[PDB]
RNA sequence: UGAGAAAAGCCUUCUCUAGCGAUC
């Protein structure tokens, strides 16, 4: 898709133009187009986001499940 | 693209005058009877006299 | 709310009839591909909106186009294209114009909106796209190179 | 209250008010406020990946692949189907949890866990398989959030005297369950 | 215009016979993406 | 229904070819181009891509449009006859 | 003032802003 000219296909020059960024060197694309990137970050940003943490075995007491809203209040 | 530019065309736009990107902006993607909103009289006539 | 997801599934529900008609298609096929076009469809009409539902919509669309393709040819049912792959294509873009009008500075669905554009899309359209482009991201040399390459 | 006492005896699992409603949202990995914002393409791919994490360990997994991780476990809800489709996931979610005991301390244990308890909602229907899975391992904080998961306030209920430990959010000690 | 009609109601079951009998391995993996993979049965 | 102004309005984003008319020469690099150009038989622009505004001179440009017509459609067709060696 | 007065825990009904959404 980068570099897929019909001019590569009818040989009329010895090299073709060069641009200096590529696709691997970014992210990429993000569809397919044949038979993700994002979704790791997504699941990577709410992994870090847990209760579960280091020094979790470290506590005492864990803190309570849920709370109403009164008490939080 | 840097403070030095950025200085360059802060005196331009006090003193009235046309600098040399703006031109660039203004002819690049205005077609050629156009209305064209400025701020100060000035720059008004003076992009009225170069274009 | 649903006022205008309604709208776009009964603007999608002629094509899909005609797709019907074809054999193409059988009923509960249609019956899926609504299900699910509506299920996608409400992803982006909320008033929080994610960047990767647009893309979700986007691939789901042209999962669809790439099935038809690969089933009219097994067919040799060539009529109608208008019809229907005109108007999905009309649709993913307006997803995507609504996409860049949302979110401008990225360059990547810029550029999956150039490669949609040359894979389905008239040249006119595409050369609209690269206008757009220049306007805002005339500081990347590597962008002029590409729309003068094309 | 007797009107009250029958109609508390008559509550099930499959007529729960959270099935119809996103107020609050049981999760062992997250807090609920965050866990009413997932969609279930987040939670699949959390389950996925926690699968895939187990499957480089313990090869024996693969045939979890099919009837829990895919996308027919994915549009599969419980309450749609029949009594005989539900005593098949049940056996089904047994062997898993069978199989996921020896590593419950891991996390791709938890993450397979937690889309279990996203999809299937087990800790309404498989109370028993979940408690005998996390039983061994009664001293660690992870079993507190397990248990902190179920609801078993009535007196009369099976598993009422691990009540203190949901309450305080404490392990369980060794004396009381000897 | 009824024998018409009735004609393409056998064009119609005659395409969709030939569509459901043999499928290529991509194909599937399509028909996943665009249809799910839902048992009603 | 009626629609006020009566007077169409041309669409939002014109297609980068009319937007090359536009431009003019400032640059050294350009004038030198441009020079060198016109004393020789080359335009500066495509006259099929780019529209202009609605006697002998209007003829023979006339026959340079249909040649260049011409050869777009000579190098469509030879585009099409590789596609059809490569299917094979 | 006179379902006296005072304090704690649960449901019900509703009020304000503030972002956010309207770009195809």
């Amino acid at each position: 898709f980068l570099n897929s000219t019909k001019a590569k296909l009818l040989k009329l020059t010895s090299s073709s133009i060069d641009p200096g960024l590529s696709i691997k060197q970014l992210g990429g694309l993000y569809i397919n187009f044949n038979a993700t990137q994002i979704k790791e970050k997504k699941k990577n940003e709410l992994l870090q986001k847990a209760v579960i943490t280091p020094d979790f075995e470290k506590n005492h007491c864990v803190p309570p499940y849920s709370e109403s809203k009164y008490q939080l209040q | 693209a840097s403070s030095q530019v950025a200085l360059e065309n802060a005196n331009a736009v006090s003193e009235g005058v046309v600098h040399e990107d703006l031109r660039l902006l203004l002819e690049t993607h205005l077609p050629s009877k156009v209305l064209l909103g400025v701020g100060d009289p000035k720059i008004g006539a003076a992009i009225q006299e170069e274009l | 709310m649903a006022e205008i997801i309604q709208e776009r599934i009964e603007d999608r529900l002629p094509e899909l009839e005609q797709l019907e008609r074809i054999g193409l298609f059988s009923h509960a096929e249609i019956k899926a591909i609504i299900k699910k076009a509506s299920d996608l469809e409400y992803k982006i009409q909320r008033r929080t909106l994610f960047k990767e539902d647009f893309i979700n919509y986007v691939q789901y669309e042209i999962n669809l186009l790439e099935l038809i393709q690969r089933r009219r040819t097994r067919i040799g049912y060539s009529f109608k294209k208008d019809e229907i792959e005109n108007s999905i294509v009309h649709r993913v873009q307006g997803v995507f114009q609504r996409a860049s009008a949302k979110w401008k500075d990225d360059v990547q669905l810029w550029l999956s909106y150039v490669a949609f554009c040359k894979k389905w899309a008239t040249k006119t359209r595409l050369s609209k796209v690269f206008s757009a482009m220049l306007a805002i991201h005339s500081n990347k040399p590597a962008l002029w190179i590409m729309a003068a390459k094309w | 209250t007797s009107l009250a006492q029958q109609l508390q005896r008559l509550a099930l699992p499959q007529s729960d008010a959270s099935l119809l409603s996103r107020d609050e949202v049981a999760s062992l990995l997250f807090d609920p406020k965050e866990a009413a914002t997932i969609d279930r393409d987040t939670a699949f791919a959390i389950g996925c990946t926690g699968l895939e994490e187990l499957l480089g360990i313990d090869p024996s997994f693969e045939q979890f692949e099919a009837p829990l991780f895919s996308q027919l476990a994915k549009t599969l809800e419980r309450s749609v189907q029949t009594k005989a489709v539900n005593k098949q996931l049940d056996e089904n979610i047994s062997l898993f949890l069978i199989h996921l005991s020896p590593y419950f301390l891991l996390k791709p244990a938890q993450k397979c866990l937690e889309w279990l308890i996203h999809r299937f909602h087990i800790h309404l229907y498989n109370q028993d398989s979940l408690i005998a899975c996390v039983l061994p391992y009664h001293e660690t904080r992870i079993f507190v959030r397990v248990i902190q998961l179920l609801k078993i306030n009535n007196s009369k209920h099976r598993w009422f005297w691990l009540l203190p430990v949901k309450q305080s959010g404490v392990p369980l000690a060794k004396g009381t369950l000897i | 215009a009824v024998a018409a009609a009735e004609e393409e109601r056998r064009l119609r079951q005659r395409n969709r016979l030939r569509l459901e009998e043999d499928k290529p391995a991509v194909e599937r993996c399509l028909e996943e993406l665009v249809f799910g993979d839902v048992e009603n049965d | 229904q009626l629609v006020f102004p009566l007077e169409k309005e041309e669409p939002a984003i014109a297609p980068i070819e009319h937007v090359l008319s536009g431009w003019k020469a400032r640059t050294p690099l350009e004038q030198e181009i441009f020079n060198l150009l016109h004393k020789n038989k080359q335009p500066v622009t495509d006259p099929l891509l780019t529209p202009v505004e609605k006697l002998e001179e209007a003829k023979m440009r006339r026959a340079e449009l249909q040649r260049a017509r011409a050869l777009q459609s000579y190098y469509e067709a030879k585009a099409r006859r590789e596609k059809k060696i490569k299917s094979k």
